[PDB]
């Protein structure tokens, strides 16, 4: 049985493979703005009486 | 006399460096020490993992 034992051994490393790959993050986003306006959509002219 | 002893055997720098390079000195050899015995261990714990599986 020691031969059976290192038997055991020798089977484990030679059959086991694996391989592995992992990223992760912790995607977290948080944003605080504001939808303003930078523009001249059209002008419209009014005047005032 | 009641007592002689030899006390601080130096120089001063000496005092540091001698210690010093002993105190490397006896780090390395007792990890040679650890390397020896694990060795042994290791060797110990086959013989009794084929004594088992037998």
């Amino acid at each position: 049985l020691r031969k059976i034992r290192a038997a055991q051994n020798i089977s484990k490393t030679i059959a086991t493979s694996q391989n592995r790959i992992y990223l992760t993050a912790d995607n977290l986003v948080l944003n605080l703005q504001d939808e303003s306006f930078t523009r001249g959509s059209d002008s419209l002219i009014k005047g005032k009486k | 006399l009641d007592d002689v002893s030899l006390t601080h055997l130096t120089f001063g720098k000496e005092f540091t460096e001698a210690v010093e390079a002993k105190q490397v000195a006896q780090q390395e050899a007792e990890r040679a020490r650890f390397v020896v015995e694990k060795a042994e261990q290791q060797k110990k714990a086959a013989i009794i993992s084929a004594e088992g599986d037998s």
